[PDB]
């Protein structure tokens, strides 16, 4: 019972995979063969054979061999169902149209069978949690194509996206604003909370919280596993206020189409500086109003807030926690919209955050993930559908996705239901 | 799995292929007997990728070799690697091109091709799954820049949807040793233009400026040009050969390199690079690797890209490296030398980061450049072109073989409609 | 394969033919009787029996027997097969009309019978290596009918010739003029690449660079066979830039009928002057555009290049050449035409020069041969017109050509065929 | 393989042969006997041009020997070396030519030619390939002057195409022994004109001149002056006798000698010549050689070369010498001397070369000169031949032969026309 099928596409999706599988095998006790030494707290994330072995309810989608193939090798080989580890032939190329029209439509009936063979073990199936990349080929493409279709096979069922989204400044790509902007319409129409994180954001997080002067991917997917370890810490455990996944949603998500909320995490610190500073439930909540620690490079304070849902865990206590927001109520900096007269959600769960033993991130007693649904995000959307319009004024990459059976009139369509979206963020702010 | 079939074709092309294959071996732990001797699983994990496996746990390199001459087939097979590839892909004639194009295209190889591309199909039918086809060949003389074209032809029409990629050595006027390089090279990039997928642009000018100005060596010969040319071939597929951080297929590139269809023509380049002498004093850290890797003097065309703006850039490092420090110096690069890039492209660099750096070296970067000053290069040979065909000076030796006049009016046409496509986005 | 055919007609091809022969023999290690003791680096110039004899792929004609009798009696009476070694009874007196329709129609057969059993071991025969006199009876008239049939029986293949030419004041006869301009049809009609040579030319190297005061023609015809040896060396032998037999013609030769190159060979210098100086690739370089070093008595200065190759051999490496002709084209003297920007064909072959144990020349590390089209040849033609032209107004020595079969309005046919080739060499300067 | 048939007429013609015969029989090593008994395989290599070899390894020479008196061919039979000829060869009559023109042309020698010319046959026949006729004989006196242009007549009608090649020695007015050789040479240069191919003019005057300021001879005989023209009968055909650096055939001298049918009448000469009490004191070197060779005292003829023009001059030169110093000195020659050289033939001088020198000298040159100055001898015979004409003097002698004055009329028009001939040219 409250099962979550995890499905991991592209390299984005799959990395931060193999940073969750990390990070959960460690918080229920699960070996990195499957077994577990000597309560069903496992089962949201683990089916169990009569061996005694632990297998993740997940999906690991790629369009290429090789990241795949190197899970396949690595430590996990053990862990995982051997046919749901997924390959193609042929990466999609930094293309929206490979991964959607021409080459994902070959894998897509593998992965459903896949999805449906975890189904079926599910006896009362909470939601999915669909990992990737916005500015992939298979990241927005292949992602793109299997929620079309897992929103009509389940449609009830409450899906939870985690999008590694266009930076500011940063960038792998040339054509990461296409993919994004094409990607729009899977979020609005075939999905139910929307998560998008922003490497530029972490790096700067990496930079003053934790000490770390040059970090490495495997440094973000620790900070991205650690906040949906939060997310389902009230599916998994013991709480004083457990958090029910569509309990979140009726709290976070004000209008059908506002499901895009910002998420922060505290204490993110390091190990040295967490000795010198008490990390007191009223310092960690006011940790996560500080644009320091937003993991989207926008700024709240240009925005009004809708509905937070602060997520805390561990030695937390509710006494400390209406002491605590109450201060952020006081604060005039911090903008509530008119409507929202109540604005928290609170979670409280008795867990406290695992460590990862290789980790930058210090041990602590308490953490907090605050997700948190804000008119201010509409700007890190107004970066990117700028980005868009400089090269498609030119047509500047259009043969490539025109090539591989896309409609050019696709390009229009989505950069005017992204202007719809960016619309409708600014009309609930009034 | 992502199979390259890879296809040389001259003295040059054979010559640079040659020893791409010592250095790929090198990389893959493959003895010159063909067996495997390396220290590692990821060496012989993606051994497909270049190399069918054969009785014994040999690894045969699917290469074919073409030529219309057979001294550089005797060459190559005495050569340091050359029992390694299989004796029927050594494909060739007796009587050469005489460095005429006619001669490539349209007799000696026309004759040729037939018993070529049944062996390009042997290799590819033996592949999984086939990405592309990698051709080495020069612009000048007769048979790289005339059979080698007719070749692409062939492949191009039989393998529509595969990446063509060629590596082409290309004239200049200060290091030139032969009469009619203008028209052979003119001849042939009216080929290029309409079928390959990417091109890499490469000059001995340019190769002799590295060997003179960067790695101090006295006396540069052509097997030193030959390993500057393979350190970048090897470079551009290693996403599709070893892990990474940000894999990049060959696909991968073209789709964030090409713009508009025809602007696929790159100059490559590599660091580190440096005099043996001075290695004990320089840290190969990524921000020295971006410095040597954008500088003028690092890149393997003579044309500067002061003269012009970058379209695409690729930068495909190796090692163990830092995401925020690749990411960091690939902003300040495009930041700091604004005026060099297109301001209707929002980001101009794309990366990639495998994690296995070349054997002996912590760090690598291999650069591939779309720039608006490869016009110069185009520009220089049409200039040169032009003074000979106003006078039809050495025509009949192209006519005799059946070309016409009208062949190379139409030729010179398409190079400055080449030149004017990139010099309108200057 | 890559196989030469080398015909040496009258007494100047024979000779210089006996030292081509002297040249190859010792270059190959073959031992005057045909043997060779210890890679087919021979096959161009030797057929080999099973008998372990080398023989050599030559006819050697002459009208006369005095010259060829002793080639059957010297040290090579072993080397050549004795029916290709082919003479007459009847000398053809200087007179051209003997040579080519009356004493010489009747050995002709003979020599094309030979020619086509050497044509018939030949597995890929690159072509036709001819040596003659301009001045001679047999070497102008036996020529000139030996290359109208060549060109309809070898159609294809290439016909390079090495002729001794009528020089400004030294000369053997006073119908070589005559003889000369009789033969001009024969070189614009039936041949594809001539070398011009002047035996007052070479007179003038020998005494400046060898140092010989008074040398004999054996000096000359081991300068003669040298620069052979330099033309062929790329068929014979590795290079880093080996040159073709047809890739030379297709640099050298601008237009059909532009195909009389300049020749000239360096290092020329005796032994005692080569160890008092290095002989570098730019000196050697340098010294083929002295006018000191054509051999042609005929100024290059007075001229414009068209085009050069550049035939070095023995120690040279291609950054040395380069930076070698970038001095040549930085020097305002050496003038090239404005419709051949590219100018050089090079060649670099890694086999020394030979020197042969009697010789006059020096042992050096390195030689080039450059062979030069250039507008200058056409003085050394303006020259011998006016020679013609003196005698032909007196008719002064027409009755023994006329008494010989010939039509009298071929020396008018001759002479206006003349200044055509005269005129097209003028023709292509501006 | 070009041979020669050699024919000797009159007292003259024997004597100047029968010594010519002893010079050659020495340069190709042959004993009194008939037997080789030379050094030299060079000497054996082309016996045949000059001798019939036969049985027992004895060589018989190609010469026939006409006279109408017995009394010279007892003499040479007799002679040092008279047993070397064949038997049958020696073709003579009983009564003499009286000094007659007309006994030797008419009645004479008339009777005799069927028993001559039937010879002439037998050697020509026994040729494996005959070059020419050289025949020897005087311009005085009937036999030599007059059976021998009957027998050039003869043998020209029958054997057209060969090369006929005289030795002539003719009359002067300071050194005659004879009232009558103004008409009996006049009779005679009126065939010689017309028949022979080659006529090298010799004159006992000359020949004196030779012998008493060169070779300063305090008695010179006939067999001193015998030995003078058989050296240079020697040295013309040395070059189809021996090999050489530049060879010279008969007719490859008369191809660049003779720019005008008629104009075949040379001037010989000869290097070296010393007193035999300075040839210590001199150095034979080719610049030496040249020097006398074109000194007006070494030539045959009485006639000054400063009294005219060369048209061609002939240097067959003998020995290991530079083809450069005597390219040298045949070119300082005619551009130091240009004055005594036509200017309408742009070169005015042939050369020939053999490796082989007479026997004791370390070179030779052999001269021939056809000169403008010629005239100097065929005039001053005219001039001698009218004064006995015009007065009739001597003529019943030849009109009582048959012959008629119409044809003295006649050979002297066609003297004149001879004269007139080079004159035209100077
Ligand atoms: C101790 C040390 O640092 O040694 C270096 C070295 O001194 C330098 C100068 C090397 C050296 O490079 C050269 O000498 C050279 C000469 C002419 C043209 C090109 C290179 C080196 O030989 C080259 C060699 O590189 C390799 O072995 C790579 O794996 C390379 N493959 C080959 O060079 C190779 C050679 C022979 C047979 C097979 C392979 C490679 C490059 C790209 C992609 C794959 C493989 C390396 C690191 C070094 C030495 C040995 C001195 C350099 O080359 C590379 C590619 O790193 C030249 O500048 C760099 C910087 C290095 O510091
Ligand atoms: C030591 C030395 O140098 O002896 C010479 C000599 O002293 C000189 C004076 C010789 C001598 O000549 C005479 O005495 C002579 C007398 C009258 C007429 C002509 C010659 C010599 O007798 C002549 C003789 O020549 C030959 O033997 C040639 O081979 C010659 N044949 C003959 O003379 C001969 C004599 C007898 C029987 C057979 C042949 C020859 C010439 C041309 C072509 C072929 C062969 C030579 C060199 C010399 C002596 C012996 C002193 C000279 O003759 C020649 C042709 O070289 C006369 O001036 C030259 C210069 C020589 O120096
Ligand atoms: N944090 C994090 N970001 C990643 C990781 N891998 C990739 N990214 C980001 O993903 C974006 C590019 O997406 P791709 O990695 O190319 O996505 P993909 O689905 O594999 O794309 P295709 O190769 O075309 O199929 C970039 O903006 C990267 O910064 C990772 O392991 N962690
Ligand atoms: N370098 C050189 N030049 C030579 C040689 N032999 C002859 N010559 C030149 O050849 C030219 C004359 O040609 P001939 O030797 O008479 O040619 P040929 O073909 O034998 O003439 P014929 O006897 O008429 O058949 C002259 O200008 C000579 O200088 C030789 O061995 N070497
Ligand atoms: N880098 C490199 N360049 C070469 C090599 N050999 C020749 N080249 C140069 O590039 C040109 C290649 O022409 P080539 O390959 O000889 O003509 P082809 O054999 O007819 O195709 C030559 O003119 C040389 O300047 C080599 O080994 N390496
Ligand atoms: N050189 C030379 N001249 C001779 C000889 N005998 C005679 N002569 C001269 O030349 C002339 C030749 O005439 P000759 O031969 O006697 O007349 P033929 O016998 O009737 O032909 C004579 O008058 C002599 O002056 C000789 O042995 N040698
Ligand atoms: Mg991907
Ligand atoms: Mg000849």
């Amino acid at each position: 019972m409250r099962e979550c099928i995890s499905i991991h596409v592209g390299q984005a999706g799959v990395q931060i995979g193999n940073a969750c599988w990390e990070l959960y095998c460690l918080e229920h006790g699960i070996q990195p063969d499957g077994q577990m030494p000597s309560d069903d707290s496992f089962n949201t994330f683990f089916s169990e054979t009569g061996a005694g072995k632990h297998v993740p309810r997940a999906v690991f989608v790629d369009l290429e061999p090789t990241v795949i193939d190197e899970v396949r090798t690595g430590t996990y080989r053990q862990l995982f169902h051997p046919e749901q580890l997924i390959t193609g032939k042929e990466d999609a190329a930094n293309n929206y149209a490979r991964g959607h029209y021409t080459i994902g439509k070959e894998i897509i009936d593998l992965v459903l069978d896949r999805i449906r063979k975890l189904a079926d073990q599910c006896t009362g199936l909470q939601g999915f949690l669909v990992f990737h990349s916005f500015g992939g080929g298979t990241g927005s493409g292949f992602t793109s194509l299997l929620m079309e279709r897992l929103s009509v096979d389940y449609g009830k069922k409450s899906k939870l996206e985690f999008s590694i989204y266009p930076a500011p400044q940063v960038s792998t790509a040339v054509v990461e604003p296409y993919n994004s902007i094409l990607t729009t319409h899977t979020t609005l129409e075939h999905s139910d909370c929307a998560f998008m994180v922003d490497n530029e954001a972490i790096y700067d997080i990496c930079r003053r919280n934790l000490d770390i002067e040059r970090p490495t991917y495997t440094n973000l997917n620790r900070l991205i596993s650690q906040i949906v370890s939060s997310i389902t810490a009230s599916l998994r455990f013991d709480g004083a206020l457990n958090v029910d996944l569509t309990e979140f949603q009726t709290n976070l998500v004000p209008y059908p189409r506002i499901h895009f909320p910002l998420a922060t995490y505290a204490p993110v610190i390091s190990a040295e500086k967490a000795y010198h500073e008490q990390l007191s439930v009223a310092e960690i909540t006011n940790a996560c109003f500080e644009p320091a620690n937003q993991m989207v490079k926008c700024d709240p304070r240009h925005g009004k807030y809708m509905a937070c849902c602060l997520l805390y865990r561990g030695d937390v206590v509710p006494k400390d926690v209406n002491a605590a927001i109450a201060t952020i109520k006081t604060k005039r900096s911090i903008q509530f919209v008119d409507w929202c007269p109540t604005g928290f959600k609170v979670g409280i769960n008795y867990q406290p955050p695992t460590v990862v033993p290789g980790g930058d991130l210090a041990k602590v007693q308490r953490a907090v993930c605050m997700l948190s649904n804000t008119t201010a995000i509409a700007e890190a959307w107004a970066r990117l559908d700028h980005k868009f319009d400089l090269m498609y004024a030119k047509r500047a990459f259009v043969h490539w996705y025109v090539g591989e059976g896309m409609e050019e009139g696709e390009f229009s369509e989505a950069r005017e239901d992204m202007a719809a979206l960016e619309k409708d963020y600014e009309e609930v702010g009034v | 799995m992502r199979e390259i079939v890879h296809i040389q074709a001259g003295q040059c092309g054979n010559q640079i292929g040659a020893k791409f294959w010592e250095v790929i071996s090198d990389e893959h732990g493959i003895d010159p007997t063909g067996s495997y001797h390396g220290d590692s699983d990821l060496q012989l994990e993606r051994i497909n990728v270049y190399y069918n496996e054969a009785a014994g746990n040999k690894y045969v390199p699917r290469a074919i070799l073409v030529d219309l001459e057979p001294g550089t087939m005797d060459s190559v097979r005495s050569g340091p690697f050359g029992q390694i590839f299989r004796p029927d892909n050594f494909v060739f004639g007796q009587s050469g091109a005489g460095n005429n194009w006619a001669k490539g295209h349209y007799t000696e190889g026309a004759e040729l091709v037939d018993s070529v591309l049944d062996v390009v199909r042997k290799e590819s039918e033996s592949c999984d799954c086939l990405q592309g086809f990698q051709l080495t060949h020069s612009l000048g003389g007769g048979t790289g820049s005339g059979m080698g074209t007719l070749l692409i032809s062939k492949i191009r029409e039989e393998y529509p949807d595969r990446i063509m990629n060629t590596f082409s050595v290309m004239p200049s006027p200060k290091v030139s040793d032969t009469v009619v390089e203008p028209y052979n090279a003119t001849l042939s990039v009216h080929q290029l233009v309409e079928n390959t997928d990417e091109t890499y642009s490469i000059d001995n000018e340019a190769l002799y400026d590295i060997c003179f100005r960067t790695l101090k060596l006295t006396t540069p010969t052509y097997g030193d040009l030959n390993h500057l040319v393979s350190a970048t071939m090897s470079g551009v597929t290693t996403c599709l050969r070893f892990p990474g951080q940000l894999n990049a297929d060959l696909r991968k590139l073209a789709v964030n390199m090409v713009p508009f269809p025809r602007l696929h023509f790159f100059m490559p380049g590599f660091a580190p690079l440096t005099s043996r002498g001075s290695q004990q004093y320089r840290a190969l850290t990524v921000p020295e690797l971006t410095q040597q890797m954008f500088d003028s003097k690092n890149m393997m065309a003579a044309c500067d890209p002061r003269h012009g703006r970058y379209l695409t850039v690729a930068a495909i490092f190796r090692g163990r490296m830092s995401m925020k420090e690749v990411d960091e110096q690939m902003l300040n690069v495009q930041n700091k030398n604004s005026s060099y890039f297109v301001e209707w492209i929002p980001n101009n660099v794309k990366t990639a980061v495998c994690d296995i750096p070349p054997r002996g070296l912590k760090m690598s970067a291999t650069f591939i450049g779309n720039s608006t000053a490869i016009q110069e290069l185009f520009k220089r040979i049409s200039e040169q072109f032009t003074a000979m065909f106003r006078r039809k000076a050495f025509l009949h030796w192209y006519t005799g073989e059946g070309m016409d006049e009208m062949e190379f009016t139409e030729a010179e046409s398409n190079m400055n409609d080449l030149v004017s496509e990139y010099q309108q986005y200057q």
